[PDB]
């Protein structure tokens, strides 16, 4: 959604997401509404900077 | 919203993409066991929209079932009888595949209640269905009142009486003209309409 | 508007017709930004399919009567090739062409 | 009543009035309405005629109220006004004052024209008209208002 | 209704109907005339629209 | 099997019937306990009646259409116009209905007037504290009976212009059916040829 508004200044995504399609979009998303993101390895490592234990994006 | 891009994304089926994720997952589930618990939903919108829930209680259970026919069992074809039900082969077992999934891990997790299922992959062999399923002795559900009726004793079972969503299209219950000889039920409306019904003055 | 009377084409008794505001149901074919959006989205994943593929390739060809006798088999209703074979045209027009 | 059937009245008598050499066995004719064109063809040839084949089209879905159109006779349809109601009208009338008859709202369709009607004047109001009814009601006096 | 076209008979509008049987009330006729009927049982349209007319509604008695 | 001039009976009995059998002795005895349950009902209620208030509405088909009868409840059309909202109807016992709409001006007068008459007769007992009860009458219905409109004239005038309703009705009915093919003729001949001419 914060893509969807144009309000992401930077978008960072787990390229390990079991349902691969949960993310597959983003970087057309991204593409689609100017958004600069960089599939970025571990769904762990965006869990440890969020505290969670995935994160997917970020 | 990442929902609707799933939503929209997954029908388009024999797109590229798709079509290579169905191949690979559907290696996934040949090899694994025929009724095994799945540990997240993969489509996790499909999920949602049927009452799936991220929380303690709820469970997806995947699940295959054979493709095709029913074959009448009868030893040899030897049907016995009026050559109309002579038929053997070309027969088709009315409960769908969907329900049959949802029936064999209800009684295999027989503590768990269904609450419904939905359809992942096929092939030649095997339909391959995500189960969801609901633990109403679990407190989370069991408190909450948005899960909370699941617990009730008349669901218990749900999918073996066909009150699962499949069970409900397969007994042929839509409001309308197109769903007379089903409505209510259909042994039913038979059992009303194939009554001699006397009053005290006749 | 009612003729007055039992028999007829535009029939029957006369009233004080207007009006039920349009129920909120009733809508459901505007697209809405979301929707098209979205699909806007996912018309650039994952390509088209294969009959569809194989639509525009025949569309290029001898490309209409045949064009809807085909997509009439791979779809169900001659009334929802209209729609496809229609839609293909779109999508060979705006992209390919100009 | 049993005492008064006739079977208490038999008893004694070997046969229950069915006869010696004729037994009285169980369906000796077949069933219900069977051999309709083999062995009761004689009893469906007098007796029923028209009782075979399939003669006009089909309806699928004939719900009985588009056939609605109960019928209204002239004669009749002064009954239609009230009783009480009546003695007063049927003597003098004298145009422009006539007791309206609505038939449909007293369930019927079409005024259909059988009887006799006064030389009182009416102002009927009816879904449908026999060529006759508004003529007899037109020279009558009053009109057919149709609805 | 049919007893009143047995009065308009020749020669007979004075007799008095014997029916035996019911009369019935008819609402086809209107001017039904004054007159004597005797009848098994009347209907209380047919008693009632008989001494309308001034006639009289008799018994077999 | 057949017999003698005797008319064809269609009789359906050649299933197990006598297993399906349900005579109502109950009946009877039923009455009671409906009788024993709505007074029941009455109590528990109390103060309400046991029926919501019901709407006038007019039955479909031609069979039918020339009477009026008691709908399920009351569309968000009358009901705003008689002032209130349907969240709140249902609180004073007003059959709100979603699913039905107003296509005549001379029905909605109908239920706006029966909905003014209503929140009228009726008294509403304060949340809050002291409820001072005036008995309960057992129905709305008992009420607010469906008197069947006025399309009225005793004596009228009477206007012989010559219309003939036979020949109305069966012109209307030939219009109706010759539209279809008429409208076809206009495409051909006086349109499409005509308009090249």
């Amino acid at each position: 959604s914060l893509i969807e508004n144009k309000k992401a200044k930077l978008v960072l995504i787990a390229n390990d997401v079991d349902p691969i399609e949960l993310v597959i979009f983003l970087p057309a998303l991204c593409k689609k509404m100017g958004v600069p993101y960089a599939i970025v390895k571990g769904k762990a490592r965006l869990g440890t900077l969020v505290n969670q234990k995935t994160s997917a994006v970020a | 919203g990442a929902y609707k891009y799933l939503e929209e994304l997954q029908r388009k089926k024999q797109s590229d993409v798709l079509r290579f994720l169905q191949r690979v997952r559907v290696w996934e589930y040949r090899q694994k066991n025929v009724i095994h618990r799945a540990s997240r939903p993969t489509r996790p919108d499909k999920a949602r929209r049927l009452g799936y829930k991220a929380k303690q209680g709820f469970v997806i259970y995947r699940v295959r079932v054979r493709r095709g026919n029913r074959k009448r069992p009868v030893s040899k074809g030897a049907t016995y009888g009026k050559p109309t039900n002579q038929g053997v082969n070309q027969l088709k077992y009315q409960r769908s595949l969907r329900a049959t999934a949802e029936e064999r891990v209800g009684r295999r997790a027989a503590n768990l209640r269904v609450l419904n299922s939905y359809w992942i992959n096929q092939d030649s062999t095997y339909k391959y269905f995500e189960v969801i399923l609901v633990d109403p002795s679990h407190k989370a559900i069991r408190r909450d009142a948005k899960y909370n009726w699941i617990c009730n004793p008349v669901h218990k079972h749900r999918e073996a009486r066909g009150l699962t969503a499949t069970g409900k299209k397969s007994r042929g219950i839509n409001k309308g003209h197109k769903f007379h000889n089903t409505q209510a039920g259909r042994r039913k409306t038979w059992k009303r309409q194939n009554t001699l019904s006397l009053w005290r003055y006749r | 508007v009612k003729s007055g009377i039992a028999v007829g084409l535009n029939k029957g008794k006369k009233v004080n017709q207007l009006t039920p505001a349009p129920k909120i149901s009733y809508r459901k074919g505007a697209a809405s930004q979301r929707t098209t959006f979205v699909r806007s989205i996912v018309k650039e994943v994952a390509s088209l399919a294969p009959y569809e593929r194989r639509l525009i390739e025949l569309i290029r060809n001898a490309g209409e009567k045949r064009a809807r006798k085909v997509a009439k088999k791979r779809l169900g209703t001659f009334g929802r090739a209209k729609a496809k074979v229609e839609e293909m045209n779109e999508i060979i027009t705006a992209s390919r062409r100009h | 009543p049993t005492r008064l059937t006739k079977t208490r009245k038999h008893r004694g008598h070997v046969s229950a009035g069915k006869g010696r050499v004729g037994k009285h066995r169980k369906h000796p004719g077949g069933r219900g309405m069977a051999g309709g064109l083999h062995h009761h063809r004689t009893n469906l040839d007098k007796y029923h005629p028209g009782y075979f084949g399939k003669v006009g089209m089909r309806y699928f879905h004939k719900q009985q109220a588009h056939f609605w159109k109960p019928v209204l006779n002239l004669d009749k349809l002064w009954t239609l006004v009230p009783e009480e109601k009546r003695e007063e009208y049927l003597k003098s009338a004298s145009k422009s004052a006539a007791p309206v008859i609505d038939t449909l709202a007293a369930g019927y369709g079409k005024v259909l024209g059988k009887g006799r009607i006064p030389d009182v004047p009416v102002i009927v109001k009816a879904r449908f008209v026999s060529k006759l009814a508004e003529e007899k009601i037109k020279a009558a006096g009053g009109v057919v208002e149709l609805i | 209704s049919r007893i009143s076209r047995a009065l308009k008979q020749e020669g007979a509008a004075q007799k008095t109907i014997v029916v035996v049987g019911t009369v019935t009330d008819d609402n086809r006729i209107f001017e039904f005339p004054k007159t004597t009927v005797a009848a098994l049982r009347f209907t209380a349209g047919a008693k009632a629209k008989i001494l309308k007319a001034g006639g009289e509604a008799i018994t077999l008695d | 099997a057949i017999s003698k001039n005797l008319p064809i009976l269609k009789n359906h009995f050649r299933k197990h019937w006598q297993e399906r059998v349900k005579v109502h002795f109950d009946q009877a005895g039923k009455k009671v306990s409906r009788r024993h349950a709505r007074a029941s009902k009455a109590a528990k209620i109390a103060p309400r009646p046991l029926d919501l208030l019901r709407p006038v509405v007019r039955a479909p088909t031609v069979k039918y259409n020339r009477k009026v009868r008691a709908g399920r409840g009351f569309t968000l059309a009358e009901i705003k116009a008689a002032g209130l909202t349907p969240a709140y109807a249902r609180t004073i016992g007003i059959a709100v209905d979603h699913r039905r709409q107003n296509r005549n001006q001379e029905i909605l007068d109908l239920n706006i007037q029966r909905l003014k008459e209503y929140q009228s007769k009726i008294i509403v007992f304060p949340r809050k504290g002291k409820a001072p009860e005036a008995e309960q009458t057992l129905s709305a219905a008992a009420s607010f009976p469906i008197v069947q409109p006025v399309t009225d004239s005793e004596t009228r005038a009477v206007e012989d212009n010559g219309e003939s309703a036979y020949r109305t009705l069966r012109l209307a009915r030939s219009d109706k059916r010759y539209k279809g093919i008429r409208e076809k003729r206009a495409k051909d001949k006086a349109e499409a040829e005509a308009e090249k001419k």
